[PDB]
RNA sequence: AGGCGGCCCCCUGGACGAAGACUGACGCUCAGGUGCGAAAGCGUGGGGAGCAAACAGGAUUAGAUACCCUGGUAGUCCACGCCGUAAACGAUGUCGACUUGGAGGUUGUGCCCUUGAGGCGUGGCUUCCGGAGCUAACGCGUUAAGUCGACCGCCUGGGGA
RNA sequence: CUGCAUGGCUGUCGUCAGCUCGUGUUGUGAAAUGUUGGGUUAAGUCCCGCAACGAGCGCAACCCUUAUCCUUUGUUGCCAG
RNA sequence: ACUAUGGUUUUUAUU
């Protein structure tokens, strides 16, 4: 019902006076892990803090999808803005593969094994998005309630 | 010449209303109600038009 | 509620454009709602509301509209419920984490008028010490005991109180709202034919919605 | 389309509107090709009030080959052609079509003897917000940058260019 | 020798009233917000009020002192009874 | 607004 995931915290790069401003930055993932998932980023002067902050961002931005027990129920194409990526099921023997968000997003929403790759704009908070409309196209296998019955 | 009144004057000092004292600009902010004006002084009007 | 799954209709003039799969047309001079909807849109709201007070799942009244500012606790105590009047200061569902401590200024706000000085003198400190106090005293007296989230929220007006239902569509709460052929049934779960102005509607209306709620603490 | 208003007469290609018919897929778009210049430029004359590249000087300044002033050729105008290009702008290719509202400009048209000191419907074009939808942002949104189907052209780093 | 290494000491705008934080809202984001608005003051001083609500630092206040009062003591002073 | 009118301060170790 609540599970979460860190991608990265980073140093923030922005030069006050003597130096880079002592900021940290993370990006992480939030989902059920049977059919809920969103993103968060957030920032603080220390890094627990960082991503108690980014935790929190990602749980109140939670978006509802379908998959079939931790598995792909078909191939599936994703797009969002300047950014594409494409995702397929796998086979016995392999299935962990991927990274960055990837590596991430879907483990909070309970795949097990998975093919992938993403496309165009490179920043994870791009990707990871290309990635929830990349699930969102998926087709749903339940029985809610009468188009495919039961 | 294209004035708002002329002919039998010849004055001393020139004044018509609402051309000086400046009565602002952008005064009608944060909200500026003017208690009644608005209600009458912008009936006609209409020449902003609208846009 | 009150007078059954019945129609009557309400207003002359002006009516909003999204309303055209409810409305019906004109009759007696007031337009009005199609009553083969009308009879299954209560039935299917009053029958959610029940069982949701069957789960001892909080109520909360909202009253930000003048009308209904006394009748949300007056005609509302009938059943065991929640009510706000005032602004809510954004949040005040959404942020709970931080606006749980308006209830402890609220008691830290009576601890400063714990002064010797304040029993003794008149004016002095007397209206000084009442600005927040006597109005967080006011605002919070019908939510302050609650000390946590409701499970249903009900209002007279979904565009006086949007606001709030900005609120309840972060946290996934069902809304129940009052609707009129110039309302717009966005943002809200359910919806319920009726006005706030002939006359003397919620003093009475609104008491047929608190009946609702006392059936499902039986 | 570029653009086109001092006015009157003659000629002339189409436009929009209300209501129908008969023909009977004849259509929509287009490499090349065909037709159309804003302003400047050219050839041959006419015309020449001013204005005016460049020119000769004033004055300002350290400078003045700018601004302001004194004078001024080509050009601007008319007639017939050459030149063919532009921030040629709604920066929205050409065509067919769908889908809420609001405050305005301009102009056809249906009906009522306007109760009376009126208007309500219904086409075309345009202005500014703006929904469903979109975009990086700013904007668009029935005059779409939205969603759909048809055809033709163009682009693949900057400095060199 | 070195205050472009560090603790301490210390200057001035100025004794000016200003500088910001936690959480919500907005934006993809650096950030924006609150501190802006409306009365009022020497003064983000004091109040009113909003998608903001709450909060620290400084401001003002203590103390030093002047116009008085309560009280005690007196030469080497002052010198009336 | 009638104040007619206008140019520099080295690239290079630093805020």
């Amino acid at each position: 019902e609540l599970q979460e995931k860190l991608i990265a915290v980073n140093r923030v790069s922005k030069t006050v006076k003597g130096g880079r401003i002592f900021s940290f930055t993370a990006l992480t993932v939030v989902g059920d892990g049977n059919g809920r998932v969103g993103f968060g980023y957030g920032k603080a002067r220390e890094v627990p803090a960082a991503i108690q902050k980014a935790m929190e961002k990602a749980r109140r931005n939670m978006i509802n999808v379908a998959l079939n027990n931790g598995t792909l129920q078909h191939p599936v194409k994703g797009v969002h803005t300047g950014s594409r990526v494409f995702m397929q099921p796998a086979s016995e023997g392999t299935g962990i593969i991927a990274g960055g968000a990837m590596r991430a997003v879907l483990e909070v929403a309970g795949v097990h094994n998975v093919l992938a790759k993403a496309y165009g704009s490179t920043n994870p908070i791009n990707v990871v998005r290309a990635t929830i409309d990349g699930l969102e196209n998926m087709n749903s296998p339940e029985m809610v309630a009468a188009k495919r019955g039961k | 010449i294209k004035v708002r009144e002329n002919e039998p004057f010849d004055v001393a000092l020139r004044r018509f209303k609402r051309s000086c004292e400046k009565a602002g600009v952008l005064a009608e902010v944060r909200r500026r109600e003017f208690y009644e004006k608005p209600t009458t002084e912008r009936k006609r009007a209409k020449a902003s038009a609208v846009k | 509620m009150l007078k059954a799954g019945v129609h009557f209709g309400h207003q002359t003039r002006y009516w909003n454009p999204k309303m055209k799969p409810f409305i019906f047309g004109a009759r007696n001079k007031v337009h009005i709602i199609n009553l083969e909807k009308t009879v299954p849109m209560f039935n299917e709201a009053l029958a959610e509301l029940n069982k949701i007070a069957s789960r001892k799942g909080k109520i909360l009244f909202v009253g930000t509209k003048r009308a209904a500012s006394e009748a949300v606790k007056d005609a509302a105590l009938s059943c065991d419920q929640f009510f706000v009047n005032h602004r809510w200061l954004g949040g005040m569902l959404t942020n709970w984490k931080t606006v749980r401590q308006s209830i402890k200024r609220l008691k830290d706000l009576e601890t400063q008028s714990q002064d010797g000085t304040f029993d003794k003198l008149t004016k002095k400190e007397a209206l000084m010490r009442t600005r927040e106090l006597e109005k967080l005293e006011n605002s919070l007296g019908g939510i302050k005991d609650m000390g946590g989230l409701p499970d249903a929220l009900f209002v007279i007006d979904a565009d006086h109180e949007h606001i709030a239902i900005k609120e309840a569509n972060n946290l996934g709460i069902p809304v129940f709202a009052i609707v009129d052929t110039n309302s717009d049934p966005d943002g809200v779960d359910f919806v319920i034919p009726g006005n706030d102005d002939a006359i003397r509607a919620v003093t009475l209306y609104l008491g047929a919605v608190a009946a609702t709620v006392r059936e499902g603490r039986s």
